[PDB]
């Protein structure tokens, strides 16, 4: 839902020692998928402690309680020799497609909200076909598809 | 579905703008007196819908169109003189 | 210019032709539909008009079947022109008149 | 010429381009030689008018044709000045609008004849003096502005003159700018004069026309704002019979 | 209902009206090879020719 | 993804380097790095060498000579940046060293002379002129020498025309009247021939024996007798009626200019002045017309045999012809380095007046050099062009092809050569002849249409000044190696062949071989041939270059299309397409809005800001990136690094990506999966249809950047200050504005917000007392000062990127009189789609976003997918942009089949080449279904049963195959998301690129009420707290009075402008509740009365029975 | 006569010519009751009208009367209804709405 | 009574003395450091009228009912703001004014 990042006072940022820039980053954390376990839960904040010369990598944000990262890999940032990248993200649950511009998350000065993909349902397609079962020969046959990150579960779904 | 019944307006007349000018000052003394004004009144009365519903349409032109094509009200050239037709109007709590 | 009243109370007009001349050829054509339409169509009759066992009485605003008629009226050989009230022959002068220019609102 | 250039043309009611030639009276043709210079005689017993051709002229009347007064005789545009001191200004009128509605037409557009035929009216709206009544015999007056110097000085008040006049072909511009309003007058280029002119004589308006009231925001003499409606007063039944009931104290 | 472009169909004919065409062309190219055409004359064909084609 | 090329025809050259015309000109009128003995004329040079041996009044006998000797540029006083920070011009001091001669021998050979200050050009091929880019585009006008053309004034008559080189020398004409006279016109001044003739010792005998013979026209030449005498006494005579006042004998100092030394007349040194004339005139000639000082008489050079050709020309030698004004032999260009030439040439002639003037007053044995030289006419003549002439634009940038395109632009207009916007028709009409030097298309739409036009790609303006192609040369069969650029003019000699025409190996391959010659199309001997074209791209300008299937696109819909990507406004994902035509490498490399390296070697430093890279020796370079500047349109042009951390470099291969750039392939948009149907009138006439899922993926959105600025300026009643103590204000309006008064990086702002913060003081009348006794009571005192700020403008605002602060006397900063420091504030957005964007592809299918629909909707692939815009066919047959139809198909092969394409213009892709791949492609979208285990449901079969019966499915065949038919046919099977039910009849889908233009609804769109009305007119406008009204034009007034709409245009002439009466009375009412007003007398009317008054005449107001009425009484 | 954003003003041109007149009519009143030259007053009357020609139409003659600075001939009482944006051409031409907008359809 | 028709006539010296309302022979009136004019000028209050909402310059009578507006030494008449578009001036010429429209 929001970001914050190290030395970083705006969206049009750019990170000393970080390839990236602020916003290619945005882009990315946007892709990130996380688990909630916790039925309680509503949101809660990944702490990406990272250093100098290596390559960030989602899987490197800090192991929480009751949270699991379901896409490992997915570049995060590219760091290069003496680039310090301290973060904190923010992780709400919500429905549909509530964008930045509208929501905006307040978590402290200079923290950019992001904009939200909230649906863990991610393709769905079905199929009409023709079965053979001793009636007539004019009957469906539904099969339903899905596809999910793994968060939700197709039949969860 | 236009507007209330917009061709059999026209027929009152017999020029067009007749119907424009009239529906006007009709509409100008409806919007004076507070509406206590009408020949339409009792459950002919136009209406709105909301997150409520049925409350007065508050459309004055509107007002006069219906109220015009009940045939009650009179318009014309020249009969009534206008300086003692203003003062007259103030009968039935006025502005 | 403005409709200023109903009948400049003139008996003046134009006779509008149904039939047309190729000045090239020496030839007299009837002229085509739309344009006959766009002579005649929502006009005040100027006289009377009588053909096909019909008759128009003066001052008939004549409809667009109407003009469909006298075309009809105009090949079954009856009719040539068309005695039409006009702005050019109205007397009003700071407009024309209801009675003339006719219909097309 | 055709196209846009021709409406303008029309309108503007200017010598053509390719002022084909019309014959002034009507008599016989006689064509002669077709090589050094080309021309077209019309005669008759008396008359006998001779018209000299460019040669390249598309004339399409062979020899010895019977012809008419002010009918075409070398193809191409009419001079509808030559037209109208030689057939008439109805007959200038129907030539025209026919005109102009011959380019719209066959470029692909229908619309009425009566709307055209209202602008030509007012290029003909105009008339020259000859032997006055109360002016001098060369001014340029609205056709019935002198109507009620005519049919009227005539019709109680009788004596002096009836005003003698003569037709004038105005080209919509210039039916433009000789308006009896001063105050439309003055939007055009020269302001000075108007309002010179126009206030050393008495000069009233009376606000005939529209552009006219609009300069001095007066609510336009038109739909809402004609005197034929305008004036039409509205009332109610219950406040009728409260006019019954104060109209005889 | 929708345009794909096998929806802009070439008639079978295009091909038979164009080597004709073609020819009477050729027939023409030889026609002013001999005094029998003026150029003028074999332009005002070759253009009408293409105009009926 | 891998990507794939087309078409035969390889190309024996690359293109030129783009740039040329600007950059490699310019170099060359300022010899910058050549010994100054070698430099050789043609710019500043020129120039300095045409105005220079300055003789003093009375030549050669008061003293005092001066002369050129050589030239120096300087260093450049700021750098490039600091320029464009500071608001400079980026200059060099041009000295001159020139020595100063007695009349007893002076050697005085002062220490240089500074003569003005020289503007100079970026890498790029642009100036920067008080801060902000610019651009010189140069001008097409005709070329210099003798022409003749017939008289349109005159029928069945001609003119003739003489023509020197631009502000070097006056227009003369020649023209027979029709009344026998002969005329020279010249100065706008028109004498008798004869006369000049005369001058030049032409006796009424040499006349009857050179021209005669063609007809009797000498006629008007000889029955003046009247002035076929004395020489001299022609002269005077002459002088006289020239310019008038002075008519003594001494006529030989004006007569000497328009004849002998290079004052005026020098038509060519070893151009075609001569050239022309001794190609199209009669032979024979050397420099200027006329050769004055021989032997003290004056000898003619082309006058004469002009008026003989102009003789012999009405009835005349066969062979003798007019001339084409509009031919490409005939029409040169000029480039930037002549015309800043040009203008410094303008500098001397007036220093040269300046210093002519003093060595008269001063003692002639006190002045050096130094003392004599003004240094402000030049300073001033160069500054003036730069700054102020119509050629010198601001500079396009809202994409790298943009300002490209900006560069190779022609015009036609501007100053010198002016045609005015309102001439021309020919003079807009593609000539025969812009074949490979201009393109065909891609000129601007309406008014322009004609007059502004782009180079064509592989085309190349030469020395002189002409537009040249290459064409590969044919030795009778063999196709060479060797390339030839000619003239327009040298081009109507051969017979030259299209780049179509087949060749086995390098010899050509049918005996019918397709070719122009002079212009006309012409099927040719392989013998006959003389030349070939190098390949079809030489024919067009570089953005219709950029257009993947033009051959099947109506020319007018492709000059849309090749405009537009003009307005392409950089994406935050942008994305090279899907198809290509090659170019798209080479745009973005010659624009130089990408990095590249210089030296084949290795990459060290690898970060946001910075690239520095250990190159092979070479020293170490660090590469410095401009992150998230703002364009001269607002386009926000930033670049991205592309290379790793330690890796070994291509010599020259991409180190950082531009702005719409895509690994260094020309990225303007975006590509997405398109549906060719209509939706629900939702792309009725043009409107589009857009997937939210768009959005989600932050596809078509962009950043744009504005700038804000505020002055302080000080005034009789004190200073504007800068503060941040602004008066009347909450802590709450200054919480993000630093101890100076300007806002914070990084603040949200929103429209009315404090940006700015300054205070001028305004002293409205004096505080009266009793008022000052309750302000001093109840302590809230008194203040001298008054808000003034900035404040965001109504709509605008986004997140604050960079300040910027010039004050008085800073280093190299100079602000306008009576104006002390500036600030600029600049704010940025992130934009997104929007409903009432403006999506364009290259075919020239514009439109605007109707609808974004939530996936649910949309039309969707079995397998799943959804598409991303619907798009109306009905918006196809009509234009004939075909093309997008093609490029649309082989995006539905690239889909599946996974890659990206390069089809060339007028040599791509094929049709049975796309439906192979499309064959290819749909055994991998069906390979995957029943791979997946699936295939052909109920609803598929439904449509494929009533699609043969439409005639596009193989009646016999099997369900499977029948789809296998449909697909390749570029169609398929479409589900309608809303009802899961098919469309019946198949939709044709793919993958198609778009862009998404200059214009946003963000940028257009307002509201007024109510707000600042003008202290002058009187009628809104200005908007310091809201927006300004919509204006009412006369045809809307027309409109009006043709409905019956008296008050609702009567209204819009009182109440709602200037009628501040009623306009009160309204906004009174309806604050009540009050049925508006009935502006009885309107105020502009009691206006027109009394303007009239104020100038006496009477104006009386009369009733109807006529009785003066009255109007006022106020 | 208004101000603009600071000290300085803006102001409406037929002043300084109503001002440039009372000056050369005053100067010409007092010059006229006590010590009368006619050497002088031909060069003060004269001078007067020239006033009174400013104040009607200006631009007449051939040397304007400018507002000593820059060259601009500065506009008259009869500048204020000749053309563009005179009372005469005005109404006709524009005026900005109060009640309104734009925007992409 | 409504109105009709506009007519043009020329203005009698008596006729624009008519008008007159104040006569302003005292010139220059472009004041800067306070928003106010200058004595008797082309700005002047007392031939015109008031220059803000009513006010004199001192101090008097911004109300309603008394009628008869003057006062003490600065009288500025009493009657709204529009008539600072309305009310007319006028100067006395020395002698002479040809009016270069009817001269040329
Ligand atoms: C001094 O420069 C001016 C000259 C005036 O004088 C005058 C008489 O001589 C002109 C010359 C010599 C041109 O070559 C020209 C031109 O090429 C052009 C437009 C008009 N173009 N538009 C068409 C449609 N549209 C919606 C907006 C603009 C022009 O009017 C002119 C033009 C004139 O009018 N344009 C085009 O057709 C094309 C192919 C591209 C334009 C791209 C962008 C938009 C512009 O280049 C921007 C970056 C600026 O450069 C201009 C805005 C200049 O304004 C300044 C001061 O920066 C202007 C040229
Ligand atoms: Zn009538
Ligand atoms: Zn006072």
């Amino acid at each position: 839902t929001s970001v914050y990042i190290e030395d970083v006072l705006h969206e049009f940022s750019t990170i000393p020692g970080v390839k990236e820039d602020v916003v290619e980053i945005i882009l990315n954390l946007k892709e990130l998928v996380v688990r909630f376990l916790d039925p309680k839960m509503a949101s809660t904040t990944l702490i990406l402690r990272a250093e100098g010369p290596k390559e960030v990598r989602a899987g490197d944000f800090t192991p929480s309680a009751d949270v699991e990262i379901m896409n490992p890999d997915l570049h995060i940032a590219t760091l290069e020799e003496g680039g310090k990248l301290y973060m904190e993200v923010r992780v709400d649950r919500g429905v549909g497609y509530v964008p930045a511009e509208r929501h905006g998350i307040k978590d402290r000065i200079n923290a950019i909200p992001v904009d939200a993909i909230f649906s863990p349902v991610r393709r769905v397609a079905f199929q009409v076909e023709d079965t053979r079962l001793g009636q007539r020969t004019d009957l469906d046959k539904l099969t339903l598809r899905i596809w999910t990150d793994g968060s939700v579960t197709p039949l969860e779904a | 579905m236009a507007e209330p019944g917009i061709d059999k307006l026209f027929g009152m007349v017999d020029s067009k703008y007749r119907l424009t000018v009239v529906v006007a000052k009709r509409a100008q003394q409806l919007l004076r007196h507070r509406f206590k004004n009408t020949v339409l009144e009792p459950e002919e009365r136009p209406k709105m819908r909301t997150l409520e519903g049925l409350y007065d349409d508050p459309n004055a032109v509107t007002w006069a169109m219906k109220e015009l094509l009940t045939g009650r009200l009179f318009f014309g050239e020249n009969l009534v003189p206008e300086d003692r037709l203003q003062k007259e109007m103030e009968r039935l709590y006025p502005t | 210019i403005v409709v200023r009243e109903a009948d400049c109370g003139t008996t003046n007009y134009i006779s509008v032709p149904l039939f047309q001349m190729d000045e090239v050829t020496r030839t007299l054509r009837l002229r085509k539909r739309s344009d006959i339409e766009s002579g005649l169509y929502g006009r005040v009759l100027a006289r009377e008009v009588e053909a096909l066992g019909r008759r128009l009485e003066e001052g008939r605003y004549l409809s667009l079947e109407d003009v469909h008629f006298l075309i009809k009226a105009a090949e079954a050989g009856e009719v040539r022109e068309v005695p039409v009230r006009s702005p050019l022959t109205c007397q009003t002068r700071y407009g024309v008149c209801q009675k003339c220019y006719g219909y097309d609102l | 010429t055709q196209g846009l250039p021709r409406v303008i043309e029309l309108f503007e009611a200017r010598r053509p381009k390719a002022k084909a030639v019309i014959s002034e009276i009507d008599g016989v043709v006689r064509i002669e030689e077709g090589e050094d210079r080309l021309s077209v005689f019309v005669e008759s017993e008396g008359f006998s008018k001779e018209y000299k051709l460019p040669k390249d002229a598309r004339l399409l009347v062979k020899d010895g044709d019977y012809v008419e007064a002010g009918q075409p005789l070398t193809r191409g545009a009419i001079d509808p000045h030559q037209l109208l001191e030689a057939k008439g200004p109805e007959a200038v009128e129907r030539y025209l609008v026919d005109e102009i509605q011959k380019v719209y037409r066959a470029q692909g557009v229908k619309l009425h004849d009566k709307h055209i035929e209202i602008v030509v009216r007012q290029m003909l709206k105009y008339v020259e003096v000859t032997d006055p009544g109360d002016s001098r015999l060369l001014e340029g007056q609205v056709l019935e502005k002198w109507d009620v110097e005519a049919l009227n000085e005539r019709l109680i008040a009788e004596g002096k003159v009836p005003v003698a006049w003569k037709p004038l072909l105005m080209g919509v511009t210039k039916s433009a700018l000789s308006t009896k309003s001063w105050l439309s007058a003055a939007s055009f280029q020269n302001t000075t004069h108007v309002l010179t002119e126009a206030a050393i004589a008495g000069k009233k308006d009376e606000l005939i026309g529209l552009k006219e009231n609009v300069i001095l925001g007066r609510l336009i003499p038109a739909g809402t704002g004609s005197d034929f409606v305008r004036f039409t007063q509205v009332v109610d039944q219950r406040t009728l019979k409260a006019i019954e009931e104060a109209r005889k104290e | 209902i929708t345009i794909g472009i096998d929806d802009a169909v070439i008639p079978e004919e295009k091909q038979r009206y164009l080597e004709e065409a073609d020819r009477k062309l050729r027939q023409i190219e030889q026609a002013y090879e001999m005094g029998f055409l003026t150029d003028r004359e074999r332009y005002d064909q070759v253009i009408q020719l293409w105009t009926e084609t | 993804m891998e990507i794939k090329r087309f078409g035969r025809i390889r190309e024996v050259i690359p293109l030129p380097p783009l740039t040329e015309i600007q950059v490699e000109s310019y170099k060359k009128a300022l010899q910058a790095d050549v010994p100054p003995e070698k430099r050789e004329n043609v710019g500043i040079q020129a120039a300095f060498k045409e105005t220079f041996p300055i003789e003093e009044g009375d030549k050669g006998k008061g003293g005092l000579v001066l002369d050129f000797l050589e030239y120096r540029i300087g260093d450049p006083p700021f750098s490039q940046d600091e320029c464009r920070e500071k608001d400079l011009t980026y200059q060099a001091p041009l000295y001159a060293r020139l020595q100063l001669i007695h009349k007893d021998t002076g050697l005085i050979k002062e220490d240089e002379v500074f003569l003005g200050h020289l503007p100079l050009m970026t890498e790029d091929g642009s100036f920067i002129i008080n801060g902000a880019d610019r651009v010189i585009v140069s001008q097409i006008h005709r070329s210099p020498g003798v022409y003749f053309t017939p008289d349109p004034a005159r029928p069945g008559r001609y003119i003739a025309s003489i023509i020197p080189l631009p502000k070097r020398g006056p227009w003369i004409d020649l023209e027979v009247e029709a009344s026998g006279v002969v005329t020279m016109k010249v100065n706008k001044r028109k004498f008798p021939l004869v006369l000049l003739l005369r001058v030049l010792g032409y006796d009424q005998e040499t006349l009857v024996r050179e021209l005669s013979a063609y007809g009797d026209l000498v006629q008007g030449l000889l029955d003046e007798a009247v002035l076929a005498m004395r020489p001299e006494e022609a002269m005077v005579r002459l002088f006289t009626l020239l310019r008038p006042g002075d008519p003594p004998k001494k006529d030989k100092a004006l007569a000497y200019l328009f004849g002998l030394l290079a004052d005026p007349k020098r038509y060519d040194l070893g151009e075609a002045g001569r050239y022309k004339a001794e190609e199209k005139l009669g032979v024979g000639l050397s420099g200027r017309t006329l050769v004055r000082f021989e032997d003290g008489e004056f000898k003619d050079e082309v006058f004469l045999p002009t008026l003989r050709y102009l003789f012999a020309l009405t009835a005349g030698v066969p062979g003798h012809e007019v001339d084409d004004i509009d031919h490409l032999g005939n029409r040169r260009i000029r480039t930037v380095g002549e015309l800043m030439a040009d203008q410094f040439r303008v500098g001397l002639a007036r220093l040269a007046r300046g210093v002519r003037e003093r060595m008269v007053m001063g003692s002639p044995d006190t002045l050096t050099p130094a003392k004599l030289v003004n240094s402000r006419p030049l300073e001033a003549a160069l500054r003036e062009f730069f700054s102020r002439s119509q050629l010198s634009q601001f500079k396009d940038e809202t994409n790298p092809l943009s300002s490209l395109r900006h560069k190779r632009r022609i015009s036609a207009l501007g100053p010198g050569g002016l045609t005015r916007e309102r001439a021309g028709f020919d003079v807009r009409d593609v000539h025969r002849t812009h074949y490979g030097r201009i393109c065909p298309v891609e000129t601007p739409e309406g008014a322009n249409i004609g007059l502004i036009t782009s180079l064509a790609a592989y085309a190349r303006v030469d020395a002189l000044g002409f537009i040249r192609t290459p064409y590969r040369r044919v030795k009778n069969g063999v196709v060479t190696e060797e390339v030839v650029y000619m003239t327009a003019s040298e081009e109507d000699r051969y017979t030259i062949a299209q780049a179509n025409t087949p060749l086995e190996g390098d010899r050509i391959a049918t005996d019918r071989v397709v070719a122009r010659r002079r212009g006309e199309p012409v099927i040719v001997a392989p013998e006959e041939v003389e030349f070939m074209d190098v390949s079809p791209k030489q024919v067009f300008s570089l953005n219709t270059n950029l257009i993947p299937f033009l051959e099947h696109d109506d020319a007018n819909r492709a000059l849309m299309g090749s405009n537009m990507q003009t307005q392409a406004v950089p994406l935050i994902r942008a994305q090279a397409p899907v198809v290509m035509t090659g170019l798209e490498e080479r745009v973005v490399r010659d624009s130089l809005a990408a990095l590249y390296a210089e030296e084949d070697g290795e990459v060290v430093k690898v970060d946001g800001t910075r690239i520095a890279v250990r190159y092979e020796d070479g020293r170490l370079v660090e590469h410095p990136l401009r992150r998230y500047a703002r364009s001269n349109q607002g386009t926000a042009f930033d670049q991205r690094p592309r290379v790793r951390v330690g890796q070994r470099v291509k010599k020259g291969d991409l180190l950082a990506d531009g702005p719409a750039s895509e690994e260094g392939f020309l990225a303007l948009g975006q590509n997405v999966l398109v549906a060719i149907m209509p939706f629900d009138g939702y792309n009725f006439e043009d409107a589009i249809v857009i997937s939210e899922e768009l959005l989600k993926r932050d596809f078509y959105t962009s950043i744009h950047i504005e700038r804000y600025e505020i002055e302080a300026r000080d005034t009789k009643l004190g200073p504007e200050r800068i503060t941040r103590d602004i008066p009347h204000l909450s802590e709450a309006a200054l919480r993000d504005l630093d101890e100076e008064g300007i806002v914070r990086i990084g603040a949200e702002v929103k429209p009315g917000d404090i940006l700015v913060g300054r205070t001028s003081f305004k002293g409205e009348q004096e505080p009266s007392p009793e008022e000052r006794l309750l302000r001093s009571i109840f302590g809230e005192k008194a203040r001298d000062v008054k808000d003034t700020s900035l404040r965001v403008p109504p709509g605008e605002g986004g997140i604050v990127v960079g300040r910027l602060r010039l004050r008085r006397g800073d280093p190299g900063v100079e602000l306008k009189p009576g104006v002390r420091e500036v600030v600029r504030v600049f704010v940025a957005q992130k934009r997104k789609l929007q409903v009432g964007d403006k999506l364009a592809n290259r075919h020239g299918n514009k439109g605007v976003v109707a609808k974004i629909l939530p996936v649910e909707d949309m039309p969707h692939l079995p397998d799943g997918t959804p598409v991303d815009v619907i798009l109306n066919p009905l918006g196809v047959p009509s234009r004939m942009n075909l093309g997008q139809i093609l490029e649309t198909h082989l995006g539905l092969a690239g889909y599946f089949l996974g890659q990206r394409y390069i089809s060339p213009v007028f040599d791509g892709a094929t049709e049975p080449e796309i439906k192979e791949l499309l064959a290819e492609a749909f055994n991998l979208y069906f390979g995957k279904r029943q791979g997946e285990g699936f295939g052909v449901d109920k609803r598929e079969k439904e449509v494929l049963a009533r699609a043969e019966k439409l005639g596009l499915v193989s009646p016999g065949k099997s369900p499977e195959e029948q789809l296998k038919e449909l697909f390749d046919l570029g169609k398929v099977v479409l589900y309608d998301g809303r009802t899961g039910e098919p469309f019946e009849g198949p939709i044709v889908v793919g993958q198609m690129f778009i862009m998404k233009l200059y214009h946003m609804v963000e940028d257009k769109m307002h509201a007024r009420s109510t707000g600042p009305y003008s202290l002058i007119t009187q009628q809104p406008l200005g908007g310091k707290a809201q927006f300004g009204g919509q204006r009412f034009g006369e045809m809307e007034v027309w409109a009006l009075e043709a409905y019956g709409a008296a008050h609702t245009l009567q209204e819009m002439l009182t109440i709602k402008s200037d009628d501040i009466e009623g306009r009160n009375a309204a906004y009174q009412a309806i604050i009540k509740g009050e049925d508006v007003p009935e502006p009885s007398v309107p105020e502009s009317f009691r206006v027109l009365v009394k303007e009239l008054q104020a100038l006496a005449l009477d104006v009386q107001t009369l009733d109807e029975k006529d009785n003066p009425v009255d109007i006022f009484e106020g | 006569m208004v101000q603009v954003d600071g000290g300085r003003f803006a102001t409406s041109d037929l002043n300084d010519l109503y001002r440039r007149l009372i000056n050369r009519n005053n100067r010409l009143k007092k010059l006229l009751a006590q010590g009368a030259p006619e050497i002088i007053i031909r060069n003060e009357k004269r001078m007067l009208q020239e006033a009174v020609d400013a104040v009607i139409d200006n631009g007449r003659r051939g040397s304007p009367v400018t507002n000593p600075g820059s060259e601009r001939p500065l506009r008259s009482l009869t500048d204020i209804l000749s053309g563009k944006q005179g009372r005469f051409r005005q109404n006709l031409l524009g005026k900005r709405v109060d009640y309104s907008g734009r925007s992409v359809i | 009574k409504e109105v009709r028709k506009v007519r043009i006539a020329l203005a009698s010296p008596e006729k624009i003395r008519s008008w007159s309302y104040g006569e302003v022979e005292k010139p220059e009136t472009i004041n800067y450091r306070t928003l106010k004019p200058e004595r008797d000028g082309l700005f002047d209050e007392r031939i015109f009228g008031p220059i803000k909402d009513y006010e004199c310059a001192c101090g008097k009578y911004k109300r309603q009912r008394f009628e008869g507006k003057v006062c003490e030494r600065c009288g500025v008449e009493v009657t709204r703001s529009i008539v600072r578009r309305y009310r007319m001036g006028h100067i006395e010429l020395a002698t002479p004014a040809a009016h270069i429209w009817f001269v040329k």
